[PDB]
C-alpha cells in the first residue's frame, strides 16, 4: 500500500539504496535539491484542514 | 588450553603508517593468530 | 574485488561500470584502472576474517534484534534495510550481563579491525575554509 | 459404513470389498487397469440408472481408500534433504571452467524447504533436478544445451543400457503403486564413475520417485472428481423422467456441489445411513 | 564357460557345476585350503595326461569366477570417505606444536580419492592412511620416527586390548572369506582421547580393512596365474611324446602366455570350441 501512496503523490523513494546521506536524511538535513530553474525566486505554501 | 601466555615484543620499525604497519605484523605472528581462532571453535560459550 | 569473485568476468563490467563513478558532493568522479591485486587480496583477507568472526562474537539478542523490532515499531530505515535481509510475545533465550557485556566489548575489536581498513590515516582538520574555496587552513598535519 | 448395492449378488461383492481392503497389494493400483472390476458391475445386466449408482459407491470406496492410507512421501522427503545439501558441498570442492556459473543451480540447492503444501512439491523436485543434472554435465565437461527456453531432460547419466534398463524399470511401477515402494537397487556407487556424478544419480533416483508419486496422486485424485460428476450429470436426467418420491428423494442427496472430495465425505455416508428409503427406487430382479 | 571333462563320472559334474552357485558361501576362499575338491581329480587312477588337464579347466574356472565376481566394494568403498571427511575436517580444528608442516599432512588427506581404475585404488589408500596416521600421535606428542628411509607402520592409538584380541580376527575373518561384506561398524566411540583422535582410530581401520581385501584380490590371481603355468610347462613334456594331428595340436594351445587377465581367459574361450578335434588323444576308461 506504501508503493501506491508514493506514487500517488509522486514523491520518490529517498534511494534505492541505502548511503550514509539516508541516514544523514532522517539526522536532519536540506532533503530537498534546488530546482533546475526558479524564475520567480523562493516558493512556500502551507496547509490548514 | 590451559594458559593463555604473554608474548612481550619490542619493534622498532620505519614504518609508521598503522595499515601498512598490522600487515606485516601478521607474517611473524600468524601463528599466535591461528591460535585465536583455535580457541574459539574448541570452546563454545567462551570468547577471548 | 569480491563481486570479481564467484562470477563471470562479463557481469563484472556491468558492475564496475557503476561502481567506478562517484557523484559524491556535487561533482563527478572515477577511478583509474581498479586492477585486481595480491595488496587487495590480503585486503580482501582481512575484511573476510572479518566478515566471520563478526557473526560469531555477534550476541543471539543483537542479530535477532532487527528482526523483532519490525513487529511493533515502524519507520522509514526500518523498511528501507529489511529489504536486504533474508526473508526469515517470546521469551529472550537467557540473559547474563556478565556474559553479554562480554561479548559486546570483543565485537568492539573486529569492528576496527574491519572498520580501519576503509580507514585512512587523517591528516587535516579544516576549521575556516577561505572563501575562495581555493585555500583551507588545516592542524593535526603529519 | 458398509457399501450399498441394488441388484448385486453377495458372490460379486465380496470380490469389490476385497478389492478394496488389499488395493495396496494388488498390482497396477487403478480401476482402468482393472476392467473386469467394470465387469462385475452389471452394465447392460441392469438398469442404466442402477448402472450408475453401482459404480458411484465404487468411486466414492476407491477414492476413501486413498484419502485413508495417503502415501508418505514425507519419510523418503527427509532422505531426499539429506541427499540434497550433500551434493552441495562436493561442488565447492570440485573446480570448473567456470567458476560463476557453478553457483546459480547450487544457490539453488542451498536454498531448498519443504513447506506444508504438498501442491508444490511436483515443482520442488524440478529445480532439484534443474540443479541437477545441469551440475553433472559440467563435471563430465559435455556441453549443455543452450536453446533458448529449454530445460535440460532429466536421466540417469554414463550408465549401460542394461543398467538403465533396470533402474528405470522400476519407476514404472511406482506410477502403479504409489504406496509399496520397493528400491533396494543400489549399486551406483562410483567405481567408475565420478564421485560427485554418483550423487547426482542417487539424487535423480530420488527425485523421480517423488515426481511420479505426486503426479499419480494428483491424476487419479482429479480423475475420480471428474469421473463423480459424470455420474450426477447423467443421473439427474434419468431420475428426471419419473416424478415418484424416492425417485425424487436422490436427486437431494445429489443438489451438493462435489467439488473435491470434501462433499464426497460427507455425500458418502449420507447416501449409505438413508439408503434403505429409496432402495426400491432402481428396478431389480 | 562351458566347461568339459573326459573321465569324470556324471556325479563327479554336478558337484563341480554347484561349485559355482555355491563359491560365495564358502568358508576359505582358496583351492588349496580346499584338497578334497582336487582328490576329485582322479590322480593315481586315470592317465596323466587327461589328469594334469582336469586341474587346468578347474583352475581357469576357479579363475573366470573369481574376475567375474569383483571385490564388493560397493558402499564399502563410499564409507571410507565418510569417515575421511570428519578427520579431515577436524585436523584444521586441533592446535599442534608445529603449522607448515601438519599443514602439508592435511591437504595431502584431502586429496585422497578414488581412481577410475580398480588396481590403482589400493594406491591411494596406501598413501593417504600412512599420512592420517601421523597425525594422531602428533595430538598425544608420540614420537615420531626420525631415521631414514622408515615409514611407520600402522597401529591404533589408545586402544584397550579387550577390543584388539577380536578385531585382528576381523581383519584375518574377512581375509578368510574376501566374497564376505562385513560393515564392522562397532562401537568405536570411547570417552578416551578426543572427538579428533577417536575419528582417526575408526577411519585407520577402514584403510585395513580395504587394504586385506586388495591384497587378497591378489593373494590368489597373481597366484593361480603361477600354478597354470606350472601345471602349463609339466604338460608339455608329456604331450610331446607323440607325434599325431590331435597330440601336436594339443601343444599349441598351451604356446600362450599364462600372464594377465585376458590373455589367460584366451586359453579357456579357444579351448571350448576346439575341445572335440583334440579329444582322441586322451585314453578314456
Amino acid at each position: 500500500v506504501d508503493r501506491w501512496i508514493r506514487h500517488a503523490a509522486g514523491v520518490e523513494r529517498p534511494q534505492l539504496l541505502d548511503t550514509e546521506t539516508i541516514s544523514m536524511l532522517t539526522f536532519g538535513s536540506m532533503s530537498e535539491r534546488n530546482a533546475a530553474a526558479t524564475v520567480h525566486g523562493q516558493k512556500a505554501a502551507c496547509e490548514l484542514i | 588450553g590451559p594458559e593463555t601466555r604473554p608474548g612481550i615484543y619490542v619493534l622498532t620499525s620505519s614504518i609508521a603508517h598503522w595499515q601498512t604497519l598490522v600487515d606485516v605484523a601478521r607474517g611473524k605472528f600468524a601463528r599466535e593468530r591461528c591460535s585465536f581462532v583455535n580457541r574459539r571453535i574448541t570452546r563454545p560459550r567462551q570468547i577471548p | 574485488g569480491l563481486f570479481s569473485l564467484d562470477r563471470s568476468y562479463e557481469e563484472v563490467k556491468a558492475a564496475v561500470q557503476q561502481l567506478q563513478t562517484i557523484t559524491f558532493r556535487d561533482a563527478t568522479f572515477t577511478i583509474p584502472d581498479p586492477v585486481i591485486d595480491q595488496h587487495l587480496l590480503i585486503d580482501m583477507k582481512t575484511a573476510c576474517l572479518s566478515m566471520s568472526m563478526v557473526a560469531n562474537l555477534a550476541s543471539e539478542l543483537t542479530m535477532t534484534y532487527v528482526r523483532k523490532l519490525a513487529l511493533e515499531d515502524s519507520s522509514m530505515l526500518l523498511v528501507k534495510c529489511q529489504e536486504l535481509l533474508m526473508r526469515l510475545p517470546a521469551r529472550p533465550q537467557h540473559v547474563s550481563p556478565d556474559d553479554e557485556i562480554a561479548r559486546l566489548s570483543a565485537l568492539f575489536v573486529m569492528l576496527r579491525q574491519l572498520d580501519d581498513l576503509i580507514r585512512e590515516q587523517v591528516v587535516f582538520t579544516v576549521c575556516d575554509v577561505s572563501p575562495d574555496n581555493k585555500s583551507a587552513t588545516c592542524i593535526f598535519k603529519g | 459404513m458398509s457399501l450399498q448395492f441394488i441388484g448385486l449378488q453377495r458372490r460379486d461383492v465380496v470380490a469389490l470389498v476385497n478389492f478394496l481392503r488389499h488395493l495396496t497389494q494388488k498390482p497396477d493400483v487403478d480401476l482402468e487397469a482393472h476392467p473386469k472390476i467394470l465387469k462385475k458391475c452389471g452394465e447392460k445386466r441392469l438398469h442404466r440408472r442402477t448402472v450408475l449408482f453401482n459404480e458411484l459407491m465404487l468411486w466414492l470406496g476407491y477414492y476413501r481408500e486413498l484419502r485413508f492410507h495417503n502415501p508418505d512421501l514425507s519419510s523418503v522427503l527427509e532422505e531426499f534433504e539429506v541427499r540434497c545439501v550433500a551434493v552441495a558441498r562436493r561442488g565447492y570442492t570440485y573446480p570448473f571452467g567456470d567458476r560463476g556459473k557453478a553457483r546459480d543451480h547450487l544457490a539453488v540447492l542451498d536454498r531448498t524447504e519443504f513447506d506444508t503444501d504438498v501442491r508444490h512439491d511436483a515443482e520442488i523436485v524440478e529445480r532439484a533436478l534443474v540443479s541437477a543434472v545441469i551440475l553433472a554435465k559440467m563435471s563430465v565437461r559435455e556441453t549443455l544445451v543452450t536453446a533458448i527456453g529449454q530445460t535440460e531432460p532429466i536421466a540417469f547419466v554414463h550408465l549401460k543400457d542394461t543398467e538403465v534398463q533396470r533402474i528405470e524399470e522400476n519407476l514404472e511401477g511406482v506410477r502403479r503403486n504409489m504406496f509399496c515402494v520397493k528400491p533396494l537397487d543400489l549399486n551406483l556407487d562410483r567405481h567408475a564413475n565420478t564421485a560427485l556424478v554418483n550423487a547426482v544419480n542417487k539424487l535423480v533416483y530420488t527425485g523421480r520417485l517423488i515426481m511420479n508419486v505426486r503426479r499419480s496422486w494428483e491424476e487419479l485424485e482429479r480423475k475420480c472428481l471428474a469421473r463423480i460428476q459424470e455420474r450426477c450429470k447423467l443421473l439427474v436426467k434419468e431420475l428426471r423422467m419419473c416424478l415418484s418420491f424416492d425417485s425424487n428423494y436422490c436427486r437431494n442427496i445429489l443438489k451438493h456441489a462435489v467439488e473435491n472430495g470434501d462433499s464426497a465425505d460427507t455425500l458418502l455416508e449420507l447416501l449409505i445411513e438413508d439408503f434403505d428409503i429409496y432402495v426400491d427406487s432402481f428396478p431389480q430382479s
